[PDB]
């Protein structure tokens, strides 16, 4: 019954903000060049670029490299989002976040070089195994709660929580990736973005939202991890939004009473009643019965034994990732979108 | 069963926002 460990957490978060604000004020630019990396294989694809496995040639270290087509970023209206992503990544520091190692740009593309996590996405493991046990789901949930506590204290909203964006490392721990929709927000923001299944009601209703949408998404994530499917799904997105805003959620019979109670409070359509967004804040989540067995400090310190460790086949193995057809990276003779990506 | 409905909808694969 001691809470001087909250005084220490308060002090921790104060130091974290100091370090963040220094890097936020004086960000890093052009810390590398494309010819220093050996392109090996595509790990993922997107509407305005692709992610590749890469090898830092002088050192031999494997990294992931996100390649963004500047013209396509402009076209798809992701300019501000791309700038947010880089500026936030270079300023943040937390155990369960993927680290940005280098960033640079050329005539055609933007480049972000980051930690490679060969264990792959939680998504693939969840879809294969079917669903996770509640202790297994709780292990991952606890890491996301501490990560959101860290990010939110720096006034950052993540806005893209889902199994696809949670990588599993060699120790079985979470590495949160894809900061594409991350934004620094004191007060409200208005962009309609994220994945339909994971969208909070506020976002759908186009009214203005805050940090609370992250806590909603945590509920969706915990549900999907434990159930094997998300709480709101349908053939098309519009029918998914109807379900989200309705205030109706059905739980599998195997869900414990504690889990159902936590999720009722996280999947609270009224934002003044949603866990994480009340006066006690994140401690409502942390002190909940479902997390009664969670040693929060041991999790942060990575001292808890992981329930699942992915099969290690080397630092450059890509067997946990799907295969994609390989297009050559063409850099134009002329600079594209020089003004739009000036601060990158 | 709900799980069967989830499989029946072709949205079991990786989902992209954009
Ligand atoms: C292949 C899986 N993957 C990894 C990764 N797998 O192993 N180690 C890793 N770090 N990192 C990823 C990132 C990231 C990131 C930063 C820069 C840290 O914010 N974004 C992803 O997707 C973004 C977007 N959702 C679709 C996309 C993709 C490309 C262009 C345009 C859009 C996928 C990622």
């Amino acid at each position: 019954k001691k809470g001087s460990e909250q005084e220490s957490v308060k002090e921790f978060l104060a130091k974290a903000k100091e370090d963040f604000l220094k890097k936020w004020e004086n960000p890093a630019q052009n810390t590398a060049h494309l010819d220093q990396f050996e392109r090996i294989k595509t790990l993922g694809t997107g509407s305005f670029g692709r992610v590749m496995l890469v090898k830092h040639m002088e050192t031999g270290n494997h990294y992931a490299m996100k390649i963004l087509d500047k013209q396509k970023v402009v076209k798809l209206k992701q300019i501000e989002h791309t700038l947010n992503e880089k500026r936030i990544l270079q300023a943040v520091n937390f155990p369960f976040l993927v680290k940005l190692e280098f960033s640079f740009k050329d005539n055609s593309n933007l480049y972000m070089v980051m930690e490679y996590v060969p264990g792959g996405e939680m998504f693939s493991h969840l879809r294969r195994i079917g669903r996770f046990s509640e202790p297994h789901a709780r292990f991952y949930a606890a890491q996301i709660v501490l990560t959101f506590e860290y990010l939110h204290s720096l006034d950052l909203i993540y806005r893209d929580l889902k199994p696809e964006n949670l990588l599993i490392d060699q120790q079985g721990y979470i590495q949160v990736t894809d900061f594409g929709f991350a934004k620094r927000v004191k007060g409200r923001t208005w962009t309609l973005c994220g994945t339909p299944e994971y969208l909070a009601p506020e976002i759908i209703l186009s009214k203005g939202y805050n940090k609370a949408v992250d806590w909603w998404a945590l509920g969706v994530l915990i549900y999907e991890m434990a159930a094997g499917y998300p709480p709101f799904f349908a053939d098309q997105p519009i029918q998914i939004y109807e379900k989200i805003v309705s205030g109706k959620v059905r739980f599998p019979s195997h869900f414990s009473s504690d889990l159902k109670d936590l999720l009722r409070n996280l999947l609270q359509v009224d934002l003044t009643k949603r866990f994480g967004n009340l006066k006690n804040g994140v401690n409502d989540i942390k002190n909940h019965k479902w997390f009664a067995t969670t040693d929060w400090i041991a999790i942060y310190q990575r001292k808890v034994e992981a329930p699942f460790i992915p099969k290690f086949k080397g630092p450059g193995d890509t067997s946990n990732f799907d295969d994609y057809e390989e297009e050559e990276i063409r850099v134009s003779i002329n600079e594209k979108c020089g003004k739009e990506f000036s601060e990158f | 069963t709900t799980y069967a409905d989830f499989i029946a909808s072709g949205r079991t694969g990786r989902r992209n926002a954009i």
